[PDB]
């Protein structure tokens, strides 16, 4: 059976990345939910624990290379998912993001090539704590 | 301080949907 | 790969090259395919990632197996089971011929198992043609090609509409309307099958316009009663002819009365009232249904 | 009456800030036009020929200037212009924006504090190059 | 200021403080508004740029003219038309006597052409109350206090709830439904015309649930009639409770049949039915209007 | 190489609509 055990630290390691000021800034941009939205919030964490990160591997760039993992995986619209580049690279992304994209293909390496996360999975890490802020963030037009 | 479930059991972490 | 002794060259495109090869684990023969890793980003293609994350969890006897993933710097392998050719290239030996009714009934009976598994455990195949179909000697047809398929549980997520070939392509895609679903694979499979009995394809389009007065000639210009939101819809114009639909019997002549009534439910024009894949298993027209061998001789 | 002649080289020079690859990310980044659509960035142009800035003065910071005066203007939702702020004063915003709104004010100052800007006088700086692409920028939810 | 000798102070809020001063062009007495500026941004405030930036460009004899801005590093000054004392001021000098319906239906009369000026160049007051409208001695009253007004005349902009005193505040805004113009100032000048008449607010609230309550306890809970989208509204609930509309003549018992008339259009439900500020002026009610100078006694 | 109006006279530059 495909069974997992999430404890409290785990949960509690990686909403200490939503305390970086840079992260909180590129929840804020992200308005529409077009590409952090509460399900791909849901499937970062998925793959953070698929990859079975370690407390010092919950970085700011581990972040974003999962989540860029879940809109290449869920999301048709591949132009929007461009939008992450900057954000983990800096201001000079238009050659740098390659490199992203080899740390994405390394963490989908790392995870057993098990990219897909279902919905009823997101629901099950979603109701672990159910009041935290990501889980508020709701899209209406895909 | 943190107000997180202490221990979470998912009986469906891998795989797809079923409808 | 190295642990693999490449046979011969079967199929290529733009995604890469696909061989047949042997093993360490016995002649256990396969289908080895060599991904196209991009010349500027050097990463996996998004296609790549879809077909390997899906195939790595859907385990059905009409779903071809995906047996390992070799990942390198620049390469990405992919080992699959061998099967000895495609729908395409045996309509295409039996094009004189043809496919018996039996072994036709067989192959869309087995194709709507293996979907009705894709769509129970919310996946979208979106790219439904005989050359992405694989036959065995022992009369088994799979579903293969998962490149353009996608997982559709989790809501509010954005779909694509460059999915299918014009010729399996949902008239609701044609008419670039968003919110589809599980109905678009059944209106390529209805093609597929229709393809199968009169040995040339249903709606053999030129571009998009032509793809959809293709479908207007054969089951006739849509009404806001077949299709409720017919004239409400992004690519829609008033210019479009109406035209008379003509009866089935013409459209197939070798069919029965049940293989009529499944394919028009099939080819229906509302995708909310298109046939699904569970409710077209229980049709009466396979009733009367067995695992044929297909012809091959020297 | 209050008439202006806009010359080809005032609307040539005011393109040229959407040349900079910072401004053309950042027209991007805001992908529900909530900041930065086609009125704001009419009123932007018509603030620089209030003001009379010169070809030394059209500058990535004073479009920003000018563009956050006419969300202060125009729009009542305050928390969203404040997406302008790490645009144009780095990383280092959190601190850096007050010294920004001492030049929003100077630019008010500057067009004789005549910041409300017409339906009817967007529409004409608008229509002296419609097939400019920051005309194509259109809002549907307010 | 400098070149302004403060005679007294007059008003003061979370805006700044309001001044009596003169001048070095004669003894022009005016309004000198100094501008509280922010103390951790230390810039001019969203409601001053708005209120300088429209009066910069409303010159009608029925709204407060703006003579001068004066603005440094830390001050922001706002010479205004210097104006005897406001509505308030003069209903609650007139609280026992009462106003004459003469001069109530001038008053009215007068603001409804400053308010006609307003939305014909597209400006929303969005804050008319009796301290807002300030009163000379020769009998004419004007629109004040443009902090909170905006220029509705740019589509698809976006448009906040917190706008007006309970007191004056629109259904529309108080059952927070988006999509709001026009019909919003006349709800607030319906208020304040029944307000001169009974002597005392029309609908005194204490809560925005209460004021909503005091608003059906006259003019009864409404019918998807009166107003279409009462209950399809995104601040509604199903347990609000219906009431009976009392009849005006008892509502207002001064007012004659004409006044009631205009009254209830102005207190209509419906914004795409309630009167606008050009109609309302051309009402039976103002046939016999005259401009009388108002009570001042020593 | 640009394709803007070489000469444009706004009628109304500065001011508020008219409805
Ligand atoms: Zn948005
Ligand atoms: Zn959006």
């Amino acid at each position: 059976g495909p069974c997992l055990v999430i404890q409290r630290q785990d949960m509690t390691a990686f909403f200490k990345l939503f305390d970086d000021d840079l992260i909180q800034d590129f929840l804020w941009m992200d308005c529409c939910c077009k590409i952090a939205d509460k399900y791909l919030l849901a499937m970062t964490f998925v793959y953070f624990k698929r990859a079975k990160f370690t407390i010092s591997e919950h970085t700011r760039i581990n972040f974003f290379i999962a989540l860029y993992l879940a809109n290449t995986v869920e999301e048709d619209e591949e132009e929007t998912k461009y939008e992450i580049f900057p954000w983990a690279l800096g201001k000079n992304w238009r050659k740098l993001f390659p490199n992203f994209l080899k740390l994405r293909d390394q963490l989908w390496d790392r995870i057993d090539y098990r990219a897909i996360v279902s919905r009823r999975c997101c629901e099950e890490v979603m109701a672990i704590a159910p009041t935290h802020y990501i889980w508020q963030r709701e899209r209406s037009v895909h | 301080e943190s107000w997180i479930r202490e221990q979470t059991t998912v009986d469906h972490f891998w795989g797809l949907d079923d409808d | 790969s190295e642990n693999f002794q490449k046979v011969e060259k079967i199929g290529e495109g733009t995604y890469g090259v696909v061989y047949k090869a042997r093993n360490k684990l016995t002649g256990e023969v396969v289908a080895l395919k060599k991904i196209r890793l991009d010349t500027e980003t050097e990463g996996v293609p998004s296609t790549a990632i879809r077909e390997i994350s899906l195939l790595k969890e859907l385990n059905h006897p009409n779903i071809v197996k995906l047996l390992d993933v070799i990942h390198t710097e620049n390469k990405l392998y992919l080992v699959f089971e061998f099967l000895h050719q495609d729908l395409k290239k045996f309509m295409d030996a039996s094009a004189l011929t043809g496919i018996p009714l039996p072994l036709i009934k067989s192959y869309l009976f087995q194709l709507l198992q293996g979907l009705a598994f894709c769509h129970s455990h919310r996946v979208l195949h979106r790219d439904l043609k005989p050359q992405n179909l694989l036959i065995n000697t022992e009369g088994a047809i799979k579903l293969a090609d998962f490149g353009l398929a996608r997982a559709f549980g989790v809501p509010v997520r954005t779909y694509t509409h460059e999915v299918v070939t014009l010729w399996y392509r949902a008239p609701e895609i044609l008419l670039g309307c968003k919110y589809y679903s599980t109905a678009v694979d059944i209106w390529s499979l209805g093609c597929i099958f229709a393809e199968m009995v009169t040995r040339r394809a249903l709606f053999p389009g030129d571009s998009e316009i032509d793809q959809l007065f293709r479908i207007f000639r054969t089951l006739g210009t849509p009404d806001e009663v077949v299709w409720p939101g017919v004239t409400s819809m992004p690519d829609y114009k008033p210019s479009f002819p109406k035209w008379a639909r003509q009866d089935f019997s013409k459209v197939v002549p070798p069919l029965d009365e049940d293989g009529r009534s499944l394919l028009s439910q099939m080819l229906h024009y509302d995708p909310n009232k298109r046939i699904s894949a569970k409710a077209a298993l229980a049709h009466p027209f396979f009733q009367d249904v067995t695992k044929p061998v297909p012809h091959l001789r020297l």
